[PDB]
């Protein structure tokens, strides 16, 4: 582990023993999904599974185009479809879903196994499966409900941002395949610029609330969206408005630990100093004199 | 002479002593993990090897502070005198459990005083060489050659002190009734008579005499 | 670890359990720095940091061209400049400094953490950061004062001999970049031949004490120099004359260990056999009969 020496965050690792990260002078990368150019073709689902050597099961049709119906250990990205008349006319809002590669990942923060989840200097958050114990804490820590357990090996999997292509200079498989160029990839700095140009053209077409989805609650994401209705992200099949790491998770993984530590140390001191100070409680301390 | 026990050690010196012992277990075990890397399990003495490297020296400093409190409270009772010679000459006899027959034993015997100075000297050596080899805080101010000699001497002093404490714990387990005195503070008069004659004679006189001095 | 199966030496590993090294039939490689052709351009410092994804801080000028002033976790090679009139006329001696990739590395010998420092069959000595504990023993064990600790992760770093390029068939970054061809790279056997040819031309120009610096004290190095004044290496900003692993370090890492081991085993035997032989020392062994 740590061969790349650019590991900026590592699950379940004390803050005074940080992971190897001397080679951290690298630009942050990012995927930009412009849902206003998406045609819901599912090419990205296909390219992702082909590249990653995974195949989900042949499922069922239950009344919608969406399929598979959810992310899974064998489906790292899925198209989510929404039909709505909330904005005054019929609209078909289609959004690619999958890991957001958060700057401050909740999966990593909730994980109790050292090295199971890491964050590279370029922004990719990836699972190091040799260390995963199958507890599922990351599923609850994630604000986006991303991690999925594989029943065949008790480990969680998700979109890796094609770390195996990006690490050697190539863009991810779904980015390259996208028919309409709804998906773009590059440095984060230039994807934020493309995002702002696209927002400007959407406003010029009448979408006064177009915007970039790059949530500040998680420190910004390396997978960002351009949304026609950025004031109403929940219209896009439940994308969270102002996501953040849950307060209960923050307190559980944060202050509870040192507090418990102090209790335990203090308790041990007290009991030890108590036994020594007062001495045993035997049947007769009195016929000892 | 009408009490099952006599106080040998005050609570303050008992609290300190068991603080030192707990700190010493962590420091000696972490030290041994760097000295013998084949004993991998000891690299988890402070949780992880990375953590152990950080905490060893801090717990080391705490031991030295507490041993300096012990130094000023026990040194006067550990002073070598001409009466200790007898001990030093019938060591073989003492080890067979016959020391009373061969020597004059006050508060602490001649072995215990040798240990005391050994322990006190080594912790001073360990403190000085420890500071010198401590990264990141202090090793940078020392000439490389002094750091290298300090690495050699600290390793050797730490091994000598561990041996010493192994023998110190053994003796405390061997001269029965001793651990209870260090935990509870009291020793039975007969223990006093057998292992530390002159000592108990003094308490007994100090005792009786000052109560006789009152004017019953 | 050990995926390459050519690990000839490994820190803090007992001599009767050697590291995996079946694929050891490989030529030794070497860098040859001919300081008589060096123009002190610092290209090698720049190429090294660019390739390795590291950046040191913007420092200060304190009266010399040298900068950065020393090796650091973010500066794996640095040019060291010396002005002298010791040989009868003004000379500007410039030498590239950095890891010598010793055949018998003192860093590796002093390191107390298993696998933190390894030596490959081709001569490269490299740090395996996942195992480094930040003790700094390697800084004192090195005869050349090379290893540097990174305050941001408590691990040591140095020149890797561009193990990531050499491992796949390419020469190191500083070797390729050198403007004047002062730095050469190839097998050790052919670099020793180039070295001896260059010495011969320097002698022909009047440098009767030209020579190759490939110190026998450390078993020879995989980073070697051609020096105009090989009788006076200290003129080149303190390059050591006849370097070797310090005697104190040899004894500390060598004989002290088994000696301590024997003491401990012997002591434990003695105390155990002593307790059993003589029995406890209780208040009365006498009213037991
Ligand atoms: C008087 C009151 C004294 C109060 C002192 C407060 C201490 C709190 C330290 C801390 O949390 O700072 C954390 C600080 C911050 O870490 P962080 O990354 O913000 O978060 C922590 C991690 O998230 C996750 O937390 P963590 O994994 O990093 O926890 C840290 C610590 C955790 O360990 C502790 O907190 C205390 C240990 C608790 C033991 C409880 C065992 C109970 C089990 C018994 C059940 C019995 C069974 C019935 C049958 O582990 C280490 O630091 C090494 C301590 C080794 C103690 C060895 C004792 C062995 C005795 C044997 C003789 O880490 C530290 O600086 C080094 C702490 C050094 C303290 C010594
Ligand atoms: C009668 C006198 C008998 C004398 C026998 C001489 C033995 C010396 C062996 C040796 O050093 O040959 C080394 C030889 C050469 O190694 P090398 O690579 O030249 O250098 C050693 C490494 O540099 C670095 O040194 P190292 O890490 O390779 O050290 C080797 C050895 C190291 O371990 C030992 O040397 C002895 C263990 C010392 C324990 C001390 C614990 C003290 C802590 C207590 C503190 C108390 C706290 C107060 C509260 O570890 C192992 O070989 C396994 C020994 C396992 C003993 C298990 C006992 C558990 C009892 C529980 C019931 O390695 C061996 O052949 C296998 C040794 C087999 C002996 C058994
Ligand atoms: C007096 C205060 C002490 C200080 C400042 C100190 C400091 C250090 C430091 C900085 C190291 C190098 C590794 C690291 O940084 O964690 C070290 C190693 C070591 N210490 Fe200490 N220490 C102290 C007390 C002790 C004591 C009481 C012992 C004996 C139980 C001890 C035994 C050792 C040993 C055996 C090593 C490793 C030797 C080797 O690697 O061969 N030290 N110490
Ligand atoms: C389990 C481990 C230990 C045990 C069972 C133990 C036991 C004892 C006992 C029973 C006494 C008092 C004996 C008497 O009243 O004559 C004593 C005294 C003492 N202990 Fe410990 N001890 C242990 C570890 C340590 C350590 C690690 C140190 C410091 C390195 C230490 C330092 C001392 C000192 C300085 C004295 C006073 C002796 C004198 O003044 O000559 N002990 N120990
Ligand atoms: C030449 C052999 C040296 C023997 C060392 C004697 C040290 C010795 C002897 C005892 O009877 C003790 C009883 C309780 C606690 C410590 C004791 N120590 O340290
Ligand atoms: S490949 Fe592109 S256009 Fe097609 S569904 Fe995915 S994001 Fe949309
Ligand atoms: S399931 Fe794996 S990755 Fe998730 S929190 Fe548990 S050990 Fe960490
Ligand atoms: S979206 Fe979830 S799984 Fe992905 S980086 Fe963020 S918290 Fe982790
Ligand atoms: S970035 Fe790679 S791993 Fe992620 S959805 Fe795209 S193809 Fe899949
Ligand atoms: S690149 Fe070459 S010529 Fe330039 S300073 Fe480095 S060794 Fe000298
Ligand atoms: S600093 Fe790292 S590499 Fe150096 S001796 Fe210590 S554990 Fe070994
Ligand atoms: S010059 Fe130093 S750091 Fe480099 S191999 Fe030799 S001893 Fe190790
Ligand atoms: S061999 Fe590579 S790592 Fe070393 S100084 Fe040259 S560029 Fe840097």
């Amino acid at each position: 582990a740590m061969e790349t020496q650019d590991i900026i965050k590592r699950s379940a690792t004390n803050s005074i023993t940080p992971p190897s990260q001397v080679r951290d002078y690298k630009a942050e990368v990012a995927k930009l999904i412009d849902v206003s150019t998406c045609i819901g073709c599912k090419a990205c689902q296909v390219a992702c599974s082909e590249w990653n050597d995974i195949r989900d099961e042949v499922g069922h049709c239950v009344g919608v185009y969406d399929n598979p119906a959810d992310l899974s250990a064998k489906s790292w990205t899925v198209m989510r479809f929404s039909e709505t008349e909330q904005n005054g006319k019929l609209e078909w809002l289609i959004r690619k879903d999958g890991c957001m590669h958060c700057e401050d990942p909740g999966c990593l923060k909730a994980c109790p196994s050292a090295g199971a989840i890491i964050q590279y200097a370029n922004g990719i958050v990836d699972f190091q499966s040799e260390n995963c114990i199958g507890c599922g804490y990351c599923i609850a820590g994630c604000p986006f409900n991303i991690p999925r357990l594989n029943k065949e090996d008790n480990r969680v999997y998700k979109c890796t941002l094609c770390v195996d292509r990006v690490s050697v200079g190539q863009e991810p498989a779904c980015v390259k395949t996208c028919p309409t160029g709804a998906i773009h990839f590059g440095t984060k700095k230039e994807m934020l610029e493309l995002a702002e140009q696209r927002v400007a053209k959407l406003k010029a077409r009448g979408y006064e609330h177009a915007g970039v989805y790059n949530p500040e609650g998680v420190g910004g994401t390396h997978v960002m969206y351009v949304l026609h209705h950025a004031d109403q992200p929940e219209l896009y099949h439940g994308l969270p408005k102002d996501p953040k790491i849950d307060t209960s998770v923050s307190l559980w993984k944060g202050a509870l630990k040192p507090l418990a530590a102090a209790g335990f140390i203090a308790t041990f001191a007290g009991l030890i100093f108590h036994y020594i100070g007062i001495g045993p409680n035997k049947e007769v301390d009195d016929d000892e004199e | 002479s009408k009490s099952k026990m006599i106080v040998r050690t005050k609570f303050i010196d008992r609290a300190c002593h068991w603080t030192v012992v707990i700190c010493f277990f962590l420091v000696a075990l972490s030290g041994i993990s760097f000295f013998f890397p084949t004993l991998q399990w000891l690299t988890q003495t402070f949780g992880t090897p990375q953590m152990g490297r950080i905490l060893h020296p801090f717990f080391g400093i705490a031991i030295f502070v507490a041993l300096m409190f012990m130094f000023v409270r026990f040194v006067h009772h550990n002073i070598p005198d001409k009466k200790d010679i007898p001990w030093l000459l019938n060591i073989v006899e003492v080890l067979k459990g016959n020391e009373h027959k061969v020597a004059d034993v006050g508060k602490y015997n001649a072995g215990q005083k040798m240990m005391f100075w050994s322990i006190m000297s080594m912790i001073f050596v360990l403190l000085v060489t420890g500071v010198i080899i401590w990264r990141p805080y202090f090793a940078q101010y020392f000439p490389m050659q002094v750091v290298r000699y300090s690495l050699l001497i600290h390793a050797a002093a730490g091994i000598i002190l561990i041996h010493a404490i192994l023998i110190h714990m053994y003796m405390a387990f061997w001269v029965k009734g001793s651990i209870k005195g260090m935990i509870e503070g009291k020793v039975s008069r007969r223990w006093a008579k057998k292992h530390h004659p002159r000592w108990y004679r003094e308490i007994e006189k100090a005792e009786a005499k000052k109560e006789s001095e009152e004017g019953i």
